[PDB]
């Protein structure tokens, strides 16, 4: 039994995910 | 400014992927493993953990492989076989590493190596670290 | 205690004559509540929590 | 219009005591606990929105 | 007790014996190289630090290998052309290990390689520790 | 220091039972930085500086 630690990586994000903006309402 | 932390803090092999091989830890107080991941993985990997014992031909040199023991911690419960193993996730990006280290010393020499040979065991690299030396 | 309702009393009545008359009643009643209980546990290892 | 739509009742703050079943001379078990409540005012004090 | 250097401390593989490998040092503020030997040599091997730059395609990607220079010391002189280098000496016996670091950082990815391929560098392994980390 | 993750401690129990569980540890990790200097150099002489 050993518990491992391990960082989310290396980079904060190696490809940062850019995603678009939520869609704009209705007329 | 930058230091000579390979003076204090030495690093050694362990698994390079094909190959294992014992590390010495007589002359240090602490310790503990480091694994990276080079390609995607397939699967779960486990790993298990060995120790050896100064040969009889020559003082300086490992015997055979022993198996370590668990040592449960004031919560949980013992390994169904007691018995110390690692499991790396099938989540590990191949830009992080893991960490993680036994809670008892037993021999002066340890080694690490794979429950099985296979192209998925290739893809990942154990390291040991040391703490200040005695000698 | 919870009041239900206040009844309706009194009225407008002619200042000529010397006597009223009655109204309804309200109503007012009792409730109560009890409490709960969050628990847990946790625990250390002396030498560490000491040296750290 | 809250204060009177919901309200909310705290008996006694968090609290941490040392557990003597379990506490070796070389190990501690702590626990803690705490109590609190809360009981729907007047329910006509407010209104929810809903699609339909 | 132990304490799990591995968090505080990564290492990292370098030179394994027949391959070399960048390590991103940028997520740390300091590092430095570990030398071992697995087998007795035959003459001086010298080896090549160089580092990398970001891939111009993938910023994720290290790019070219680019010699690192050399920085003169306070009260001393630059080397022949002015580029860092280390050579093993023949005395190095197998239970001894070698340590070193550069005084200037340079560029996000570090590299080693030995400056032949011939029988002799792949008797040597090198890894790279990390101090604490920043992010 | 950084305190990357708080744990999940305790929860609600029924009052009629004298006993609680375990629950799951947190994270907490260690950061260092460091510092950069700022360098130049100028020149003068010291009639023109003087006498002006």
């Amino acid at each position: 039994m050993v518990s491992l630690d391990c960082r989310n990586t290396c980079a904060p994000a190696p490809a940062s995910r850019l995603v678009q903006p939520p869609c704009f309402v209705c007329r | 400014m930058n230091f000579n932390v390979g003076v204090d803090f030495p690093s050694f092999i362990a698994w390079d992927g094909t190959t294992s091989f014992p590390v010495k830890i007589d002359g240090f107080n602490q310790f503990g493993f480091t694994f990276k991941v080079i390609e995607e993985l397939t699967a779960d990997v486990p790993f298990n953990i060995f120790y050896h014992e100064a040969s009889e031909a020559d003082p300086c040199v490992p015997g055979p492989a022993i198996r370590v023991p668990d040592v449960p911690f004031c919560d949980g419960v013992a390994t169904a076989d007691g018995l110390a193993t690692v499991v790396i996730p099938e989540a590990v990006a191949v830009d992080s590493f893991c960490a993680g280290s036994v809670p008892c010393f037993n021999g002066p020499w340890i080694s690490i190596a794979p429950v099985t040979v296979n192209a998925d065991s290739a893809k990942v690299q154990v390291t040991v670290t040391m703490k200040g030396a005695t000698r | 205690m919870k009041i239900a309702d206040y009844g309706q009393l009194g009225e407008y009545t002619c200042d000529a004559k010397c006597d009223a008359e009655f109204g309804e009643p309200g109503n007012i009643r009792h409730l109560e509540g009890k409490t709960y209980d969050y628990r847990g546990v946790f625990c250390f290892n002396r030498k560490n929590l000491q040296e750290a | 219009a809250w204060k009177t739509a919901y309200y909310a009742v705290e008996k006694r703050p968090m609290f941490f005591e040392q557990y003597e079943g379990g506490s070796s001379a070389w190990c501690v078990k702590y626990q803690f606990g705490a109590e609190d409540g809360g009981f729907v005012g007047c329910c006509e004090h407010g209104r929810v929105l809903r699609i339909g």
